[PDB]
């Protein structure tokens, strides 16, 4: 273990994007408690007025804050984020480990079959399936939407990995010394392979929060009264050209959370990666 | 060549045959268009929820269904919109409209992101290399709706600093160029630069990071050693020998590449008021419309492959394992 | 003036840590028509020297000194300028041919493209013609057809080949060979060394050729140089020493290298230990960690390269003690064939008659059948107990998918295989499995064969875990075995990484001896390792054959080891045994054409019989 | 830009000499959708911007005034005159010269033709507005080629209002057969007589081009051609900061900074009687049937919120609308809102008095939760009503469900059939306020979309049209409206500011308010 983690502590951008990461997770939850104004709470003496002493960062047409309406988009879009990113990568791990382990003809099916998946650019999918999981309020199907048709890529990653792991040679010394297959399932490919299952993780969650966000500006995403970075800045656009600060104080938090996923990514990969 | 080539064809076509019927079913478990006829209040009498069922098809087990879809798109007839309207009459002008953005954005997208992936290669660590590598981060994690407000306000910010409208951003051409050919070809290039930016930037900034990735690759092999111990200078050798080697990864990524604008191209042709096809998609699905739809995925996964066999033509050019053995 | 003179040259490259200091200061002259082999293990700074005149080492590393080619200095130029020196006058061969070559050009264009980036005038239509004259030159055949091919429809030979002729194209007046002939096989490597000589006749140049083996050098060289730890360390004329070498390192180097005029049973002289990090060295002599007359005098200050006898030279300070000496006798190794105990007659393993065959089909996206390579054809072969079988062969010659196919203990296609008196065919899993217990075997690569993030104690108990002892007694096994084997106790903690490639090899060995077998299957186990540490681990194998009364299937490419283990030996031409018997009988009386070849090709480290 | 957004009696264009103005030229001007139908006597093409193209282009009987007083358009009609009172009747006189664009001479039939259509006696012409043409005894022809006597069996005083205003005179031939009036103009209008006429279509990028009409007997316009292009809200504004809008209106805070700040665009401010308003479905279905839910309902929207967010930076003291048939600022306004006054806890008491009891989040009768579908424009300045409406009506335990619909085909596909529960838009009226009453608020009325009402209504309704003195005629008008509001019909929330954004050069053309355009005078001031 050690050499990795020292490995990613030199790397000071992405230790700092890790970091940063987790704070704004944390802050999401952790801040609004204790701020002057919720979401859904609206002050008609304020309407569109700029940073100040009563609101941190002022308010949107409706006269609602701005800082709190943030916060609640951050909970949602962040953590939409996280949980296709689990459950896509789950899905990729058993589909690319079970092809990649048979061979033959099973491998050739379902290698085909992933292949016809890509063949329509996976927002169209997920857009034409958006009106059933519309006008819900448990996020569950949302999540289970997106992350039914992100995983094909991560697939052949994962094939690749078994088909390269299964003629490797401490796997075929194993055999011939008795070892019972279960055995060398939990010994070798579980620790040989979760580090690098750890990054398909880590990089599927720029591309979920990436597909959530914009499926919210389209309207088709998260709806009214609930919020998205994606609502937000599609609500401030019509504004920004003449109020900046209710497009570009959203749009600011989604790109360096973006930005930040992103870092941690290519940063962790470079630490397992020798 | 041409047996590779004839190999890869058959297999596109069954691909498409399949996503064609995959996404109808799709499509047509999804959509409930009645729904809002079901739902006026002097509730329409049933007569006319028999009719207009029985115009769309809505009677037919899907197999069926589909059936009679294919039957009459093969012969160009796909059929009416919701509300009436035909689809073939919409459907030749929105697929040019859209492969008029698509085409600029690719072609100079890929051409700037190959350059510049292989310069930062070539010089690894320097400081041109640490920028490029950064701004490439930036231009892919901004999500394409933001760069487009982003530009947009930039334009009007400078049309009102200089003082005259410099930049043009709504529709894909403006009212009237007063006669001659040349002004009616210029007014369009103008309307065609920020719409197409939007899209060059995403594709460079893809494109760069994995021809850096293909070109450290290729730096590592013995070759460019034994090139230049020949006599060839060191950015002869670089180009001609590496260069050529390092391009042939990217003619295998080009499919995705164009599967990633033509989910860009939805958002610049909304932001941007462009009446093609990505517009029609979010119009289509807003209304529960099969039909539009339909024409819609078939158009897209077609682009898709075609960009496929495209890439397959160029690679068996550049790479002579796949041409002889 | 001569043709090469280096001065005082120096290389180091830059790392997170302390910058390894590759070359320490070496100086040498070469002149017209002469060859000079560079030797060496791995790790000397042989490379670093070559690609430094070369001038094309990494950008990272910095250069030091003086490198003078026929009166002009060549460190510090702009390649602009060097680049009038590559190939019109320094022609190099590289190591590796699998990659030497660019991938999209065929070989004619290639080699065209080497005459005319010098002589631009001459036309693409002569140059063509040249490029299939000097494809005749280095002995391709039909080479204006093949001068079409590319390299990917080339073998290993023929790649190496086109690499020389990119070289002697033009005419270099130097030739610089960096390790030409490793990763080749031994009649391949033959071949080369006979274009190389032609080569050098026909251009009159000087040869600087770089190698870790002295059997080539006794062959081909005329002067060698021995590099230990950056910096050379004995030169004399390959005659004065192969057979008066006066330094402690070249006595083992020398003692090392097995040879087919000793006989089975014969032990070698290895050299303890493992070559210095070049990154901050310890004051005096390099080799004081392992030299065995090594006193604390030659600690204080690193010893010069000072004259010794005509024309020699010696960086030892206690030679006067060296002179005349067996390697034996400096470093107290009782090398004689001890007596081999009366095993049984009985036979381990036999396999009868078997046969094998794998598809040839051509196509990637479906596939046609167009031929059966016949990997394997009613080969007839067997094992005494107590004793090793030596399998050798060249690549693709199918000993190593014979071996394979003998430890999956299933029934084949045709023929018959039997251990230990039981046939694969009337064996269930519940024999199957047991019969595992008895038959192991030792892989090649020991980066591959032991996982990357298991500890060492791991690692040699798991036969004995996955096969049910238990935790008190299983400690007990593995402490005997990394004594076994001559590891430490306390090496079980650190992980494989740590290791040397000697050490893990020692490891693997110790893995497959865990149950306790009768047959150890060694799959060229001491390959690509350096010849030094291939004598220790021979003398291992040696030592628990007599220890324990094992038995060794032994399948490798090079010959010299077997002479020295196997007491049967078994010769294989793609697929088929074409001889078999007695191994002072094969090796001493060949009667087959191709085993008599493969007998010549082998190079042998004595200069006196050059004929 | 602040002002008080109630009626004036002035108006906001560069009044100048048309002569001295710019000899040619162009006005462009944008359009929403493209329309679905010609005729605007049709439901389908009775909207206000295909009435905004049909402007220029059919002949008017009166003119009205910055103040809402009329005048003859002596260009169309020589004396219109009331002849007598009580049998009461008017004679309507056609110039001696008048012909249509096909060649034919406007005539007595062709007023009586367009009164037959519009008269309701057939059901076979399915009409937007039945107006007074039911009120006209009988049409006939007078003494001369083209005096034409209409005769009221039942008074009607707003006979000004036919053919005049936000009416119009349409050929003969357009609206004699059913089919004609109902299927003859889904592609361009018919004949015309104005200054300009339609003269070229595009259905392929959008646009409508009219030019001058040759034939036009009137003064010679100091324009030649006027270009219409269809947008949606975002391409309004920026676009107008472009060369490609001349003129749009002004919605929000947001888009009055922009025209605001953007240079050659001045702010144009006039007051109309357009208002803005959420129409309840009470029709055979809708879960907002029952009257009792929908006072419950109506009690639990702020309106005061709503138009204090709304008219925000557009008007100095932005309140609500009160009243139905006439604006602030007209004649006869009143206050009649005190019946569904904002009053949350109320509407509990009455949402638990009819079953609707609190679990979870929301409401439930039976099972089924009280959600409400509200059906709306897609705009900026639309959704804010809407998420203001959505927000206090959750307090109050209602949820009410967003439909952002595009304008193609809005009213035909959604309103006119009636695919909603809560639906918002908005009417633009004229000088002439009791003639909506029969169109809108009467059980039977053409445009309740609604359909709702009852017998007291109608009757009101009646009494307060069979009158001819305006002063007690407002009285009776303000108690139908006070029924109305009793009845939970729909609800008024704002009035419209009248704020238009226009290039600097145009003159003769801008916010009217009351006042009528002289399609004749508009041009381009001279650089
Ligand atoms: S100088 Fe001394 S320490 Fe060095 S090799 Fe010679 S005897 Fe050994």
């Amino acid at each position: 273990r050690t050499l990795v983690v020292r490995r990613f502590l030199r790397n000071r951008a992405a230790v700092a994007s890790l970091a940063a990461l987790l704070l704004l997770f944390v802050s999401a939850y952790a801040l609004p408690p204790l701020l002057p104004y919720s979401y859904d709470d609206l002050d008609f003496n304020a309407l569109l007025q700029p940073p100040g002493t009563k609101h941190w960062l002022g308010t949107n047409a409706l006269g609602q804050d701005l800082l709190a309406q943030t916060l609640r988009g951050m909970q949602k879009s962040m953590l939409i984020g996280v949980c296709v990113a689990v459950i896509s990568t789950g899905i990729a791990a058993t589909v690319g480990a079970i092809s990649g382990y048979f061979g033959g003809w099973r491998d050739r099916t379902l290698m085909w079959v992933v292949d016809l998946l890509l063949v329509v650019p996976s927002f169209i999918l997920i857009a034409i399936v958006t009106p059933r999981t519309k006008n819900s309020a448990n996020i569950m199907f949302l999540v289970l939407l997106l992350a039914g048709f992100g995983w094909m890529i991560s697939s052949r990653m994962v094939r690749g990995m078994t088909m390269s792991l299964r003629e490797r040679e401490f796997i075929r010394a194993a055999r011939y010394m008795g070892v019972s297959s279960r055995r060398i399932i939990v010994g070798h490919v579980v620790p040989n392979v979760a580090s690098i299952l750890i990054i398909d993780a880590a990089l599927n969650v720029a591309a979920a929060i990436l597909a959530e966000t914009g499926l919210s500006f389209l309207g088709f995403g998260i709806q009214p009264p609930d919020v998205s970075l994606g609502t937000l800045i599609a609500d401030g656009t019509a504004s920004a050209t003449a109020f900046p600060w209710v497009f570009l104080f959203p749009a600011s938090i989604l790109v360096l959370i973006l930005v930040c996923a992103n870092l941690t990514g290519d940063g962790l990969r470079d630490a397992l990666d020798p | 060549m041409t047996r590779y080539l004839a190999r890869r064809l058959l297999n596109y076509l069954v691909l498409l045959a399949l996503a064609s019927f995959l996404t109808y079913c799709l499509t047509s478990l999804a959509f409930s268009p009645l729904e809002s006829l079901m739902q006026r209040s002097p509730r329409p009498p049933q007569a006319v929820i028999d009719a207009k069922a029985h115009d769309l098809g809505l009677d037919r087990p899907i197999l069926a269904r589909y059936a009679n879809w294919v039957s009459h798109a093969v012969r160009g007839d796909f059929g009416t919109t919701i509300t009436g309207q035909p689809v073939g009459t919409e459907l030749g002008r929105r697929i040019g409209v859209s492969l008029r953005l698509l085409v600029v954005g690719s072609v100079f997208g890929t051409v700037a992101g190959v350059v510049i992936g292989a310069w930062g290669a070539i010089r690894q660590y320097r400081l041109s290399d640490r920028v490029m590598t950064t701004l490439a981060l930036l231009v892919l994690s901004t999500p394409t709706f933001v760069v487009a407000n982003l530009l947009i306000l930039g334009a009007l910010r400078v049309n009102w600093a200089v003082g005259i409208q410099l930049f043009d951003y709504t529709g894909e051409t403006s009212p009237g160029v007063a006669g001659g050919v040349w002004d009616r070809l210029g007014d369009r290039l103008q309307h065609l630069i920020l719409p197409s930016l939007t899209l060059a930037l995403a594709a460079a900034a893809g494109f760069s990071r994995y021809q850096r990735n293909a070109m450290l690759d290729v730096l590592g092999q013995d070759f460019i050693r034994t090139a230049r111990a020949k006599g060839l200078t060191r950015r002869r050798a670089l180009l001609k020998h590496g260069l050529r080697t390092a391009l042939i990864p990217m003619a295998t990524l080009f499919a995705y590449g164009v599967a990633g604008l033509v989910t860009g191209a939805v958002f610049v042709e909304k932001i941007f008021g462009w009446h093609g096809m990505g517009e029609w998609m979010v119009r289509g699905i807003s209304t529960q419309d099969t039909n539009i739809v339909a024409a819609i995925t078939v158009f897209s996964g077609a682009v898709v492959l075609l960009a496929g066999l495209l890439s397959d033509v160029i690679y068996a050019a550049l790479d002579p394992r796949v041409r002889v053995s | 003036s001569p043709l090469l003179e280096v001065t005082d040259l120096a290389v180091t490259f830059r790392t997170d840590g302390d910058p390894v200091t590759a070359v320490r200061g070496i100086s040498y002259r070469v002149e017209p028509g002469e060859v000079v082999a560079m030797v060496g293990e791995s790790g000397s700074g042989k490379s670093a020297a070559a690609m430094a005149v070369v001038g094309l080492l990494p950008e990272y590393a910095q250069v030091r000194g003086s490198v003078r080619l026929q009166g002009t200095e060549l460190l510090g130029l702009a390649d602009n300028a060097m680049s009038r020196f590559r190939g019109k006058a320094i022609g190099t061969v590289f190591q590796d041919p699998m990659s030497a070559l660019t991938p999209v050009y065929t070989v004619g264009d290639q080699i065209a493209e080497a005459i005319e980036v010098h002589q631009p005038r001459v036309g693409k239509k002569a140059a063509r013609r040249r490029a299939v004259e000097l494809l005749d030159l280095v002995g391709i055949s039909q080479p204006q057809r093949r001068s079409r091919a590319f390299p990917h429809e080339l073998s290993g030979g023929e790649r190496q080949r086109v690499v020389i002729a990119i070289a002697i194209a033009n005419d270099p007046d130097l030739l610089i060979c960096d390790e030409p002939t490793t990763a080749l096989d031994v009649t391949v490597q033959a071949q080369i060394l006979d274009v190389l000589k032609a080569a050098r006749d026909v251009t009159g140049a000087g040869v600087l050729i770089i190698t870790h083996d002295l059997g080539v050098v006794a062959e081909f060289a005329d002067r060698a140089l021995v590099m230990y730890a950056g910096r050379v360390v004995e030169s004399a004329g390959v005659n004065d020493l192969y057979r008066d070498r006066r330094m402690p390192y070249t006595v083992g180097l020398l003692g090392s290298v097995p040879r087919l005029d000793a006989a089975q049973g014969t032990r070698l002289v290895p050299i303890p230990g493992a070559p210095p990090s070049l990154a901050g060295l310890a004051p005096g002599c390099p080799f004081a960690p392992r030299c065995p007359l090594v006193i604390d005098e030659c600690l204080t200050a690193e010893p010069e390269l000072l004259d010794v006898a005509t024309d020699h030279r010696a960086a030892c300070i206690r030679t006067e003690l060296v002179t005349g000496r067996s390697a034996a006798d400096i470093y107290r190794v009782k090398t004689e064939a001890r007596p081999a105990a009366l095993g049984d007659a009985s036979v381990v393993v036999r396999v009868r008659h078997l046969v094998k065959t794998y598809r040839l089909a051509k196509g990637v996206v479906l596939r046609r059948a167009i031929g059966e390579v016949r990997a394997v054809d009613g080969i007839s072969l067997e094992l005494r107990q107590g004793r090793t079988l030596g399998i050798v062969g060249e690549s693709g010659s199918g000993k190593s998918t014979t071996l394979h196919e003998i430890l999956e203990l299933a029934a084949p296609q045709s023929g018959s295989i039997e251990v230990l008196g039981t046939d694969v065919a009337t064996l269930g899993t519940a024999e199957r499995r047991s019969l595992r217990r008895d038959i192991q075997v030792v892989f090649q690569d020991p980066v591959a064969s032991l996982d990357p993030r298991l500890p060492v104690f791991d690692l040699i108990a798991e036969p004995l875990q996955a096969n049910g002892f238990g935790k008190n007694e299983t400690h007990a096994r593995v402490a005997e075995l990394l004594d076994i084997v001559g590891l430490r106790h306390g090496d079980a903690s650190r992980y494989p990484a740590e290791f040397s490639g000697g050490q893990k090899q020692r490891i693997g060995i110790a893995r497959a001896l865990a149950l306790q077998p009768k047959i150890l299957a060694l799959d060229e186990p001491v390959s690509a390792l350096d010849v030094s540490i291939q004598a220790g681990i021979i003398n291992l194998l040696l030592d628990l054959q007599e220890q324990f009364g094992l038995s060794y299937l032994f399948v490798s490419h090079d010959l010299s080891v077997v002479k020295h283990l196997a007491h049967q030996v078994a010769v294989m031409l793609a697929g088929t045994v074409v001889e078999q018997g007695d191994s002072e009988e094969v090796f001493g009386n060949p009667k087959h054409e191709y085993t008599r070849r493969l007998l010549g090709a082998v190079p042998q480290p004595d200069p006196a019989r050059r004929g | 830009a602040d002002r008080r957004a109630a009626v004036g009696t002035t108006s906001d264009i560069n009044q100048q000499d048309p002569a001295t103005l710019q000899d040619g030229g162009n006005l462009r001007l944008s359009l929403t959708d493209f329309p679905p139908n010609f005729n605007i006597l049709h439901i389908d093409g009775n909207n206000a911007e295909v009435a905004a193209m049909m402007k220029a282009t059919l002949p008017r009987a009166f003119i009205i005034g910055p103040d809402g007083s009329t005048t003859v358009d002596t260009n169309y009609f020589t004396s219109i005159e009331l002849t007598r009172t009580a049998p009461q009747v008017v004679t309507y006189t056609i110039n001696p010269e008048a012909v249509w664009s096909d060649g034919t001479p406007i005539t007595w039939r062709d007023i009586a033709s367009q009164i037959h259509a519009i008269s309701g006696a057939d059901k076979a012409f399915e009409i937007a507005s039945s107006s007074g043409a039911e009120r006209v005894a009988s049409v006939t022809r007078g003494v001369d080629d083209r005096q034409a006597v209409v005769t009221f069996a039942k008074p009607y005083a707003e006979w000004r209002g036919m053919f005049a205003g936000n009416g119009m005179l349409l050929p003969a031939s357009m609206t004699a057969t059913p089919e004609a009036f109902n299927k003859g103009q889904l592609d361009g209008p018919g004949p015309s007589a104005g200054p300009f006429v339609v003269s070229a279509l595009d259905r392929t990028a959008q646009r409508i081009v009219l030019t001058r009409n040759p034939r036009w007997w009137g003064a010679r316009p100091r324009l030649d051609s006027i270009t219409y292009l269809v947008l949606d809200d975002a391409a309004r504004l920026p676009a107008l900061q472009n060369n490609t809008i001349d003129a749009t209106g002004v919605g929000t805070l947001d888009q009055l900074t922009i025209a605001a700040r953007t240079k050659g665009i001045s702010i144009r401010r006039a007051p109309g009687p357009s208002w803005y308003h959420f129409t309840l479905n009470g029709a055979p279905g809708s879960i907002l049937a029952d009257k009792a839910l929908r006072l419950a309902i109506a009690k639990g929207i702020d309106r005061y919120t709503i138009a204090r967010v709304a008219q925000y930076g557009l008007t100095s003291d932005p309140v609500p609308l009160n009243n139905h048939v006439f604006v602030a600022g007209q004649d006869g306004y009143q206050d009649n809102s005190g019946v569904v006054a904002y009053n949350p806890e109320q509407a509990k008491r009455e949402l638990d008095a009819l079953g609707w009891r609190r679990s979870g989040a929301f409401r439930e009768k039976d099972g089924r939760q009280l959600v409400i579908r509200d059906l709306f424009y897609d705009a900026q300045s639309t959704r804010q009503f809407a998420q203001i409406a959505q927000h206090t009506l959750a307090q109050i335990g209602v949820k009410l469900e967003l439909q952002a619909k595009s304008g193609s085909g809005f009213f035909s596909d959604y309103v006119n059939v009636g695919a909603f529960d809560i639906a918002q838009f908005g009417w633009v009226g004229d000088a002439f306020p009791l003639s909506s009453l029969t169109q809108i608020y009467a059980s039977d009325g053409e445009s309740n979309f609604g359909k709702i009402g009852s017998p007291q209504i109608d009757a009101a309704i009646e009494r307060t049209l069979a009158e001819l003195d305006p002063g007690k005629a407002r009285a009776l008008a303000n108690q139908v409206d006070e029924l109305i509001w009793a009845e939970g019909f729909s609800l008024p929330l704002t009035q419209s500011p009248g704020t238009v954004a226009v290039r600097s050069t145009l003159a003769n053309f801008g916010a009217t308010g009351l006042a009528d355009l002289d399609y004749t005078a508009i041009g381009f001031m001279r650089r």
